């Protein structure tokens, strides 16, 4: 459990906890997603799912294990601020129902088919989960 | 070998290949298709392997094969509950966190452990079984269930022998849930899983990798139904040993525990290699351990787990809602949907807790009423990035006389929905406390009772909502 995706030639991670070396080696970001893709020299192991599985099992790092969620929908959904985001809209995030507390941001979500997204966001008893399957551009070249 | 079954299961993959015959016309094609699975299943032999005893003779076999490869068998018992069936029962207190079950992965059935036995051979050529973990899984269930020298023997052997899935249902006990939402999916269910039967008991008749299973000798209806069964309703998901990814998964044990509200405490500990499950409250000695199944609506428990859960707070019905192709209004509106997640028409869910609507759908009737002006207040301005985000928040409502109207409309919907019913709310009431339902109808019963029960907390809501923004007219505050 690295905290990140590694797959080809690419590192994604949720963009507040980036080290300034995936700045240094950036690829794409976006702050309406809490998601940063860095390039890597190393070929990750972990394959991207494009399904639309909406079961998954994700690492709570405050427990130290997997959990499976049932999420709703890739939506833009309201976020409350926190010490690292302000509320500003916030797409892409599935929620469910499960433990997520501060450092547990960085869980892999995955479905049958691989991995589904990333911890972003919690609170409330939730757990909001940034979504990658859609960027197909993060595949192998 | 005979191969009347192959004829008579030609024909159901041909029908139930066939598309939606329309509504009010799929109660036909349902029972066009259990017609020919009765058939088949009328003449076959049920069960392929069937246990000489009974189930809980075989409850003490599971605890030794567990506990030779170390699995928690302490502070719990087997026992028959009236209103759940089998499950755990404390046979110490457990607090509230306290860690009671731990099973080791080499124990549990996962696709990883189809592919690497006799259905693996078979999975390296088929695209349905590689493709769908939940049937892979119900096949490895079978494969080793008829395999005499098998390691997960003791484990099917506990397994019950018939269950209350939707599957297992007569025409009468199916004819409760007509006019229903559910019954859409419990017909897509029963057609879907006839479907993959007639597909697979050719394929194990033709495949040269499945020559060497045990199904060629005999695989059933009955076999099939409960293997499905059997996934569908005590399944988990689980990382591989590589952890790249996820799979479905035969937790024993820890599978036997019934449902009751709260929060999910089960997870696997990759680390250790093995599943833990913490108390979800204090269970005393004597008392059931109850686990938290899911935040699953009562369709899907029928559905996919066999049984109706009373008090359910995450009970919820569908709502199709949709922008007609008829507005003037489309192309204004047709940009918020691809910025706010939204799409042009979708299901949409009806909550029984407060709120029942949800921040998703009024995201979705707030901007089904708007009018010109305000449709460019989101999209032009230092307020649009801010607006567009509270846009779910019922406390920032996006103008007073538009919330009038999405009650409005809803109250006309809502009430419209009731009346769709073949029967009504007191009706339904006064059959469960008055009739001798089987156990099944009482679960479809009562979940229609709960469809309608979902709504009229849902009208009284917006009519008690819409009561409250017409009285803000008067004040005329800011
Ligand atoms: N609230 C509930 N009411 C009735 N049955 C329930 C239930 N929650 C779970 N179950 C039962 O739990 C089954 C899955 S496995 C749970 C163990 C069960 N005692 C057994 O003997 O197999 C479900 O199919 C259903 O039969």
């Amino acid at each position: 459990q690295s905290g990140a995706i590694y797959v080809g030639n690419f590192r994604v991670v949720n963009r507040h906890l980036a080290t300034h070396n995936d700045w240094a080696n950036l690829v794409w970001e976006d702050s309406s997603r809490d998601l940063l893709v860095s390039s890597t020299t190393a070929q990750g192991c972990d394959t991207i799912a494009r399904c639309n599985c909406q079961t998954g099992v994700y690492y709570c790092n405050s427990r130290r294990k997997h959990y499976p969620v049932s999420f709703s929908k890739p939506s833009l959904i309201y976020v409350e601020a926190s010490e690292y985001y302000p509320a500003r809209y916030q797409s892409h995030l599935m929620l469910a129902q499960g433990h997520s507390e501060p450092g547990d941001a960085g869980g892999i979500l995955r479905c049958q088919h691989g991995v589904v997204g990333i911890v972003s966001t919690g609170g409330n008893g939730l757990v909001g989960f940034a979504d990658v399957r859609d960027l197909l551009w993060l595949d192998e070249e | 070998s005979p191969k009347e079954i192959l004829n008579l299961t030609s024909e159901l993959l041909q029908k139930c290949s066939s598309p939606a015959p329309g509504p009010g016309k799929e109660w036909e094609e349902y029972v066009q298709i259990r017609t020919l699975v009765e058939k088949i299943r009328k003449k076959q032999k049920g069960l392929s392997v069937t246990f000489d005893g009974k189930r809980e003779d075989y409850f003490p076999d599971l605890m030794k094969w567990a506990s030779e490869n170390g699995a928690s068998v302490e502070g719990f018992e087997m026992v028959n509950f009236k209103e759940e069936g089998f499950g755990l029962r404390a046979t110490r207190d457990i607090k509230a966190e306290e860690l009671f079950l731990w099973v080791p992965r080499k124990l549990l059935m996962t696709v990883e452990s189809a592919k690497n036995s006799v259905l693996g051979p078979l999975y390296s050529q088929d695209r349905i079984l590689q493709a769908m973990g939940n049937i892979a899984l119900a096949f490895h269930l079978l494969c080793e269930r008829a395999s005499p020298n098998s390691f997960w023997q003791p484990y099917i052997q506990t397994l019950p022998s018939e269950y209350d899935t939707p599957l297992y249902f007569e025409e009468d006990e199916v004819r409760y849930l007509q006019s229903t939402q559910a019954i859409h999916d419990v017909f897509s269910q029963y057609k879907n899983t006839a479907r993959q039967y007639a597909y697979f008991y050719k394929v194990i008749q033709t495949h040269p990798h499945a020559n060497k299973l045990p199904l060629k000798d005999s695989f059933t209806y009955e076999d099939y139904r409960w293997a499905v069964s059997s996934v569908m309703t005590r399944q988990n998901q689980i990382p591989t040993e590589d952890g790249s990814r996820v799979t479905l998964a035969l937790i024993p044990l820890w599978d036997m525990c019934n449902h009751t509200n709260g929060l999910i405490t089960t997870g696997y500990n990759l680390e250790d290699d093995r599943c833990e499950c913490v108390a979800l409250q204090d269970f005393r000695a004597g008392e059931q351990i109850y686990i938290f199944y899911g935040t699953r609506s009562n369709a899907e428990f029928v559905i996919h787990s066999g049984f109706f859960f009373d008090n359910n707070s995450h009970d919820r019905v569908k709502i199709k809602l949709g922008v007609s192709k008829s507005d003037r209004l489309y192309a204004m509106k047709a940009e918020v949907l691809a910025r706010a997640g939204i799409p042009t028409s979708s299901v949409f869910a009806l909550h029984f807790t407060e709120p029942p609507i949800s921040a998703q759908l009024l995201a979705f009737l707030r901007v089904f009423c708007m009018t010109e002006e305000e449709l460019k207040e989101h999209l032009l301005g230092d307020s649009a990035i801010d607006r567009i985000f509270t846009l779910g928040n019922s406390e920032f409502p996006v103008s007073w006389d538009n919330e009038v109207k999405l009650w409005t409309f809803l109250e006309d919907r809502a009430s419209l929905l009731l009346k769709t019913y073949k029967t009504t709310i007191e009706e339904d009431k006064s059959v469960l406390k008055n009739h001798d339902l089987s156990v099944r109808a009482k679960m479809a019963i009562k979940l229609r009772l709960g469809e309608k029960e979902i709504l009229e907390k849902a009208v009284k809501s917006a009519a008690v909502n819409r009561e409250y923004y017409r009285q803000q007219m008067e004040e005329k505050a800011p």
